[PDB]
This record gives C-alpha cells, sequence and structure tokens, in this order.
C-alpha cells in the first residue's frame, strides 16, 4: 500500500473530474475528454503512461471501419473477457455528452493492430438494441456473466432527467433515479429484455458491481430519493435458459457506507476498493479488501496509506484504477494565480 | 428587439411598423443571463444555457396572445441569432477552431482555395446539414479513414447544440482588417518582397517606425491592441 | 442612470426636501414598489398553443440559472 505523487507534464486541462481508464491489451486507455474533440485528437482517446512519474498521454487512432464516438461522461464499463467470437470486448454504455445530453446507444470497443513504431489502434462497432432498449441515464451499471455457458450482459441503476413531460425549464438540471429495472442486453443480437425485481425498491446510482460466474454482487448505492448510503449489499443470481431469462436476488445483512468507489483486480478475484465517499461532507479515507468467490464476497479492511495534509484535506476527490492494485486518483488543485492545472495525481500501490 | 411588422389580415405580406433606428446601441440590448464561467468549458456553458434553447425552440410554434393597447392581441416569433463572435460562432456549431483548414462558416473552400478563388462562391451551410453531417461522422456508414470522412462532411466533427443565423460580424471583420493593413505596413516599410524571409528584429524595427510616423502624424499614439476606434 | 446609491439617493432626498420642499424626489420604498412594473414577471400573458415543457404561472421574477440542479457533492458539482 503507498501513495507517490505524479506530475503531468504537459496537456493535462484534457482531464475531467468525471472520466474512463480501460486497461486491455497492455497499456491502459484514457477515454472521456475535456470539451469536444480537439483536432489534436479527431477521436477522443488517449494511451497514458507513467514513467518516473511522468503523465504522458499519446493520441489514439481509430480503425477505416470503425464509427466515431462523443465522450461519454460517467458510463458504465463493461469487461468482456476474451473469446469467441472478437476478444476482447469492452462495451461501454451510455454516459453525457461533452454537451450536457444522455447517450442511449451502446459502443462495443476493441484492438486491432500495432505496431507499426508501438502504436496500437483501436475499433468501434455501434450495436443496436432492440427494444426494450433502456433509456438514456447516467451512473448505471453494466456486468458481463456467462451463464451455462453463454454469455449475457446485465444492465441496472443509474439516475436519470426529468420525464419529457414533466420536463420543466426550472427541473431541467434535476435528475431523478429512474426506476429500478434489470436489462438483459445479449452482445449479439441487439435482443434486450427488461425485468422487474420485487425486492428492488428502488433504483441507485453510483454503486459498483461485481459479476463472476453469472452473478452479481452490488455495493454501495447512494439513493438520491431517500438520501441513504445503504450499507447493505444485494446479490442477484440470473440464468439463461431459453427462451426466457430467469433471474432472482436476495438482500444480505452488510454491505457498506460507499458511493462512487475505484475498485481495483488485483488477484483473479481480489479487489481492493479505494473509494470515494462515507458521507456527503466526510470522504471515504480508509482502504478496504474485498474478494468474492462461491461462497460470497469476503470482506477485509486495508491499512490506507497516509495522506498528504493536501490530499486528506482535500473537498473533493476522485479517480480511476490503471488495474492490478495500483491506482490512479487527481484532486482539485487551489492557487494564484489559478496554475491552472487543477487536478494532482498520486500513484496508488497495493503491497 | 430589432424590429416589429405587421401580417393580418393576407394576400400583402409583413408591413412594417416599427423597425429599430438605433440597433447597435448599448442601451438596446437586454440582458437575460449571467454567469460566472467561461466560455471555453463547453460543459457548464450548456448545463446552464439549456433551458433557455428548448424556450427558443418551444416558442417558434406558438402564438403569443398579450393585453396591448387594450385589447388581447396575438403574435409570431422570427429569431435572428446574429450577434455571437466566431470563436462562439464556431464552437457552438460543431465546427473546429480557428486556423482549420475550413476556414468559412458558410462555404466548404479550404485555405488553399481560399486563395485561389476569391469571388466565386454560394452559400452553403445552416443548422440541419450541420446536424446531418454529424451523423455521417458519428455513424460512419461509409467505414472512410479519419482524413476522408473529415472531408465528407467538410469539417463537420463536434454536435451542434444551438442554431445561429449564418451571418458575418461587423465590427471584429473592421478589426481583422484593420490588424492585417497595419501588419502589411509594418512589412511595406522595410523590404517584405525584396527579402522574402525577415526575422523578428526587423518586425519589431519596422514597427517602431511605424509607430513614431503615425504619433507625429495623426496623433495616435500605439495600442496594445487595436480598439474598434482606432482602427476607425 | 447615474450609477445613483440607494444611500447616496436618500441623502440627496433629505437634502433636497429639507431645503425648500415641497420634496420633489420620491423616497425609496416607493421607487421599490413603483418598479415592479418595469421588472419581468408582472403582466398576464398566455401562449396558444401551451409552450412546450414550460410551467403556466406567469410571474416569475429572477430565477437562478442552475435549473434544479441535483446539488449532491459525489455527481459533477
Ligand atoms: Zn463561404
Amino acid at each position: 500500500m503507498s501513495l507517490q505523487p505524479l506530475t503531468a507534464v504537459n496537456c493535462g486541462s484534457l482531464v475531467q473530474p468525471g472520466f474512463s481508464l480501460l486497461d486491455l491489451e497492455g497499456d491502459v486507455y484514457l477515454f472521456g475528454q475535456k470539451g469536444w474533440p480537439k483536432r489534436s485528437c479527431p477521436t477522443g482517446i488517449f494511451g497514458v503512461r507513467i514513467k518516473k512519474g511522468e503523465l504522458k498521454l499519446r493520441a489514439i487512432s481509430f480503425s477505416n471501419n470503425s464509427s466515431y464516438l462523443p465522450p461519454l461522461r460517467c458510463p458504465a464499463i463493461a469487461h468482456f473477457e476474451a473469446q469467441d467470437g472478437k476478444p476482447e470486448c469492452y462495451l461501454i454504455h451510455g454516459g453525457r455528452t461533452p454537451n450536457n445530453e444522455l447517450s442511449s446507444s451502446l459502443y462495443m470497443l476493441s484492438v486491432d493492430s500495432r505496431g507499426c513504431n508501438r502504436k496500437v489502434t483501436l475499433r468501434c462497432e455501434e450495436k443496436e438494441l432492440v427494444g426494450d432498449v433502456p433509456s438514456a441515464r447516467y451512473g448505471h451499471t453494466l456486468s458481463v456473466i456467462n451463464s451455462r455457458g453463454k454469455t449475457a450482459c446485465v444492465l441496472f441503476g443509474g439516475r436519470s432527467y426529468m420525464p419529457p413531460t414533466e420536463r420543466t425549464t426550472q427541473n431541467w438540471n434535476s435528475v431523478v433515479d429512474c426506476p429500478p429495472q434489470v436489462y438483459l442486453i445479449d452482445l449479439e443480437f441487439g435482443c434486450c429484455t427488461a425485468h422487474t425485481l420485487p425486492e428492488l425498491t428502488d433504483g441507485q446510482s453510483f454503486h459498483v458491481a461485481l459479476a463472476r460466474q453469472d452473478c452479481v454482487y452490488f455495493l454501495g448505492g447512494h439513493i438520491l430519493s431517500s438520501d441513504c448510503r445503504p450499507s447493505r449489499l444485494i446479490r442477484l443470481h440470473v440464468e439463461l435458459l431459453l427462451g426466457s431469462p430467469v433471474l432472482t436476488c436476495t438482500i444480505l445483512h452488510e454491505g457498506l457506507t460507499i458511493t462512487s468507489a475505484i475498485a481495483s483486480p488485483i488477484g483473479y478475484h481480489e479487489y481492493i476498493i479505494f473509494g470515494g465517499y462515507q458521507s456527503e461532507t466526510q470522504k471515504r479515507m480508509e482502504c478496504t479488501y474485498v474478494g468474492l468467490d462461491d461462497v460470497g464476497v469476503h470482506m477485509e479492511s486495508r491499512e490506507p496509506p497516509q495522506w498528504t495534509s493536501e490530499i486528506s484535506h482535500s473537498r473533493t476527490w476522485f479517480g480511476g484504477s490503471l488495474g492490478k492494485g495500483t491506482a490512479l486518483v487527481a484532486i482539485p488543485s487551489e492557487g494564484n494565480p489559478t496554475p491552472p492545472e487543477a487536478y494532482h495525481f498520486y500513484q496508488v500501490s497495493f503491497q | 428587439i430589432m424590429s416589429i411588422s405587421i401580417r393580418l389580415e393576407g394576400e400583402d405580406d409583413g408591413i412594417t411598423i416599427f423597425q429599430e433606428q438605433k440597433p447597435n446601441s448599448e442601451l438596446s440590448c437586454r440582458p437575460l443571463c449571467l454567469m460566472f464561467v467561461d466560455e471555453s468549458d463547453h460543459e457548464t456553458l450548456t448545463a446552464i444555457l439549456g433551458p433557455v434553447v428548448a424556450e427558443r425552440k418551444a416558442m417558434m410554434e406558438s402564438r403569443l396572445i398579450i393585453s396591448v393597447g387594450g385589447l388581447l392581441r396575438s403574435f409570431r416569433f422570427f429569431f435572428r441569432g446574429t450577434g455571437y463572435d466566431e470563436k462562439m460562432v464556431r464552437e457552438m456549431e460543431g465546427l473546429e477552431a480557428s486556423g482549420s483548414t475550413y476556414i468559412c462558416t458558410l462555404c466548404d473552400s479550404t485555405r488553399a482555395e481560399a486563395s485561389q478563388n476569391m469571388v466565386l462562391h454560394s452559400i452553403t451551410r445552416s443548422h440541419d446539414e450541420n446536424l446531418e453531417r454529424y451523423e455521417i461522422w458519428r455513424k460512419n456508414p461509409f467505414s472512410e479513414s479519419a482524413d476522408e470522412l473529415r472531408d465528407r462532411v467538410k469539417g463537420v466533427s463536434a454536435k451542434p447544440f444551438m442554431e445561429t443565423q449564418p451571418t458575418l460580424d461587423a465590427l471584429h471583420c473592421d478589426i481583422g482588417n484593420a490588424t492585417e493593413f497595419y501588419k502589411i505596413f509594418q512589412d511595406e516599410i522595410g523590404e517584405v518582397y525584396q527579402k522574402p524571409n525577415p526575422s523578428r528584429e526587423e518586425r519589431r524595427r519596422w514597427r517602431s517606425t511605424l509607430d513614431k510616423q503615425l504619433r507625429k502624424k495623426m496623433k495616435l499614439k500605439p495600442v496594445m491592441r487595436m480598439n474598434g476606434n482606432y482602427a476607425r | 442612470n447615474t450609477f445613483l446609491s440607494c444611500s447616496q439617493y436618500h441623502k440627496m432626498y433629505r437634502t433636497v426636501k429639507a431645503t425648500s420642499g415641497r420634496q420633489i424626489f420620491q423616497p425609496l420604498h416607493t421607487l421599490r414598489n413603483a418598479e415592479k412594473e418595469l421588472l419581468p414577471g408582472f403582466h398576464q400573458f398566455e401562449w396558444q398553443p401551451a409552450l412546450k415543457n414550460v410551467s403556466t404561472s406567469w410571474d416569475v421574477g429572477i430565477i437562478d440559472g442552475l435549473s434544479g440542479w441535483t446539488v449532491s457533492v459525489d455527481d459533477v458539482p
């Protein structure tokens, strides 16, 4: 467990507070960018490199057949594992554009080719959703399950804007939790089903969801309706037997008061939970370890590295996981005149 | 409020009743919203200015009914977004800025194609085609490479969020031609068409004799930046 | 039209009133009551057909622009 300051050499004004790290095929890819794609990168995506503390950003390049993507803010990132047919996939859906709007489309991102000179090329295939599509929402979660043995994807949670009847120029910027119904989407074709469950009284937002062996455990769950941060941990167990996807659930006693967490995979299934926040005011500082197996998730607190006075005294803080028990975090920065690089960086490490 | 004209009862057109005598004045410019925000972050600007766009778009259809002159009466509206600068005009329309290859907001000629042919052109740009061409850029139905997807849409990258009349701004045009003639005068004092590659030293040096010449003749001290009256 | 502070105006009001008045200017609280005719949110109207996703109250004055932002810290602030 350790934290180290990193200095972003240059081009750090394009990182915004909500953004994503997709770790696939060696290098990790920054996604989500401040503003629209400057012709410095008409794509929008970056390869990130950490070297002697330096945070260096390179501009990725799409393939010819790929459709291009506008930068979602807080979408649901889903790692689709490497197998037939085209390994390996990232399911990105849905976020909010750099223009404050919600994008209810489904994008699939993969790796294509390298180098020549180490360069790595990506490609995005937009995937049609027939349905029963879920409405554009943000803060939700998407997860991949393998059930005897077909792979499917489960979509649940997240806020959205007021319905377009009550959408009011006085309630525009207000969000209300979209209703809590689980969407089962096939990777191919685009057939999306909607299920409802009784135990799910209300939808959530910002609750990290985990999936293994076609079962999903949901932590946190800041509900803005009752303003609670429920520490109950939820479980659902689904099985796809053609043609209905029968789905069941259970509530568990204990989960955790965390919203917006940074979950880094380290082992096969051992995770370190970095956490965003315990309370409205008071951010989360302790680090926890979350293993999970066929029994269930097994919880353990880890010694958090000693935070600098700066990072202990931050009003807000966010970040993400470079993966494999190492994570990257950013802090709003105050200065006069404004630096302007607003955000400071730590490299956190497990063991 | 630019003009008010009349339509009832038919056959004819709009009969103007009122046309603003001094539209360029400040005293006739009505503020609606103030923010402590920068123009740059698109995120915060659209978050705030969204409800406004929906109202404009939602007001275009209906008819107003107001007690005026003693009677309830009905109005219709035509909005003309023209008071934007080009930085924001191009920002607000998905276009790339500002030394881009596609220079013109109205026509499709590149920089090269704008030094070759100066005059023969036709107005093309508007809102809706920009929307559809953004579609062409996002869906990518023809599986084209970046530079050529760039070429099929002719500079349409980001999604327009707002409609602005495709119009030119007067005042900044005067400033641009004035900075160009100022830069040209700096070059001509010295020999630029004799020596095609000067350094910065002669540029500041040429600027110094111009400024001295401007003060002795016409009585105008230099400005860090040429405001409109100095351009007059 | 002169950037006159409320208190600057009252000093002048006392000044011109006490001396030879026959006050001419009006007090502040009648300026403050005779203005609501000039600012927005006072006259009635009706849009035919009904405006899209706009409330029907015709008396809204100055509203704050966040427009019902869901202030919770964890989201965009
Ligand atoms: Zn043109």
